[PDB]
């Protein structure tokens, strides 16, 4: 039993946990906790940025498709 | 035909890197006395040719072969060193240090010039890809 | 503590006497 | 507001780094002042207090390395090292905060 | 591991350091009568070989071993010394002074030349990485 | 053979070039002998140019498809 | 995530270069400690291990009297090389991220 | 070929 | 082989010609539908 | 608070 | 083996006696 | 026909 | 010919002898 709303929720969760993980890593690196490396912080931030751009582009395509379908006349 | 500049400048960069490596190898062994075979180290130099197949107008540059430098071997009078001659004439490499330093500087400068060529060419390729947009 | 650490109390004054 | 809460950490850390840079610059400027004890702040504890309470830092004395007859505590090697490290961490904070703001702006971009 | 130029020039630096160390040890022991066992100090020599990793093309410098010089040990007539032989000649090392100072100067100038080569190459190395970005 | 076949061929060529550049870069980072930094950097440059070409072709193609679908019949 | 698999190799190489840089700088800093052994890591083997750390002692060149085996020239060259390779890894990773970005921008 | 470049990884593997 | 200079120029020329064809056909179709939507 | 910086405050002086 | 290689064993202590033991 | 670049071909060569 | 201009004929091989 597939669910498009469930799939969208799972994708949004994936993006949000990626962003939160990068944010918490930056949190710990700023606080001075040992074991965190600056290059890893920057790489995780850039990965989160790429994931959010993925989400934004999929949003744009889906909204455009929905608007073009709903702008049709029967 | 801006793509051929990639090949031309890449070949030039590789050839200049090889020339710089050979010059540095000569410089680092100016004081050597022995080789792996017992022969004295002979100063070596690359040969530059136009990287043009028959019928090609102008290309980059290519290293044909590495050749022993033509210069008298430096004779040193040390008939106490285990390596020697019949009359105690130790043969040392014919490396001209000033020539090798100038060669290293020239190779570095030509290398950097080719890098600039590659950079501006890539910028132009991107701008061409943004032709009508 | 450690020669370069942080403490809440000022270092005692240092004086160099000629004779003790 | 949530827009403040999401951006609060890096802004407060950046402000604290600016204040500690001021303190380190005061330590370096006083490198030859007699009877001057080098001062600093503990960044982690102060930032935790700033987040927990809400927005007057505790100036802790630096332990001296070697005794000087003029009563000057400022050790210039440690001060230079900490100044460079503080500057680098300030650049880091600027970059991360800018990344967050630019991510929000790119989200809003239609 | 190392880039080829880095390895060549670093090997040159290490070889020159070894030669300088041998010269300094010889200059220190110029007046030594005995070692830790009861034998005279023998002047050490360092032999440079070319570490031609590929076939005869290039390579840095390696040092196979530190050899002990084979020269007539200096004889000084001191019959009262316990180390005097039947004839009474104590053995002093064969360390020549002028040769060791010349060796120190030559090793220093080769060391500095290789340092200059590395410094020259370094800018080109850092400027290569800007080609992609 | 066909337009879809040509587009698939172009995508495969671009991906193969990018993978070759990436593999050479990983081999250089590995420390294996014979791989020069010059070739790595030039191949990465060429791969980036090819990717940008593919992106532009996709952009136009999508624009042309949108233009055709906008035609009123 | 597939995004991690693409950037795993360069991230691990960059982290290993940073760790080896720290080890080499520790070798430089402790040059004067009598009895200190110069330690290093084999970059390729550890990169295999992370993609699929242990410190190896450096073979001494000259025998010192205080037991210090740190050689200035060797580790200075290694330090410069590691700095260069760290910059190269940063360049490659940035290029990959920038390509993934211009694929999406539009 | 016979000569490795200056910017190549140590020929000695 | 063919360079970006030629590829991009012909690509743009084809886009322009296709847009021209689309616009001319749209004008013709609009005129035809206006004629047929008449009332005689 | 402070005093002469450098020479006059970095030498052994009689108490006063 | 070669000076500057990597080994899993620490080097032996560097003793230099003044007299033969 | 190319030749050796740099020092060797820019120093006065022997006559023959 | 003016230096920096263009000519269809190549420049002759130049030589720097030591003794005439």
């Amino acid at each position: 039993t597939v669910s498009f709303a469930g799939q969208l929720h799972a994708a949004l969760d994936r993006i949000s946990d990626r962003q939160a993980a990068a944010r918490v890593q930056a949190e710990k690196f700023t606080l001075g906790e040992p074991g965190i490396a600056l290059n890893d912080v920057m790489a995780d931030m850039q990965k989160a940025s790429v994931s959010m751009q993925m989400g934004i582009q999929v949003r744009n395509k889906l909204v455009a498709a929905y608007q073009e379908v709903m702008s049709m006349q029967v | 035909a801006l793509l051929n500049i990639f090949d031309i400048a890449g070949s030039a960069l590789a050839a200049q890197s090889k020339r710089l490596n050979v010059a540095a190898s000569n410089l680092a062994n100016a004081d050597s006395v022995t080789g792996p075979d017992g022969q004295p180290y002979r100063a070596k130099q690359v040969v530059f040719q136009v990287d043009a197949a028959p019928g090609q107008a102008t290309g980059g540059v290519k290293v044909a072969s590495v050749i022993e430098s033509q210069a008298p071997e430096k004779l040193v009078y040390e008939p106490g060193n285990p390596l020697a001659d019949a009359n105690g004439y130790v043969k040392m490499p014919n490396v001209d240090v000033v020539g090798e330093m100038v060669n290293t500087m020239s190779a570095s400068r030509s290398y950097q010039a080719n890098i600039e060529v590659l950079n501006t060419v890539k910028s132009m390729m991107l701008k061409t890809l943004t032709l009508g947009q | 503590g450690v020669p370069g650490a942080l403490s809440n109390q000022p270092a005692p004054p240092n004086e160099a006497p000629i004779a003790t | 507001d949530r827009l403040d809460a999401a951006l609060r950490f890096q802004q407060e850390a950046l402000n604290l780094r600016a204040q500690r840079q001021e303190i380190l610059a005061a330590n370096i400027a006083n490198a030859d002042t007699p009877g001057y004890q080098a001062r600093d702040i503990d960044f982690a504890s102060e930032l935790k207090k700033v987040m927990v309470r809400g927005r007057a830092v505790d100036l802790l004395y630096r332990v001296p390395d070697q005794p000087s007859l003029d009563g000057n505590t400022v050790d210039m090697d440690r001060e230079r090292t900490q100044f460079a490290d503080n500057s680098l961490k300030y650049q880091m904070g600027l970059t991360v905060l800018g990344s967050q703001l630019k991510g929000m702006m790119n989200v809003l971009q239609g």
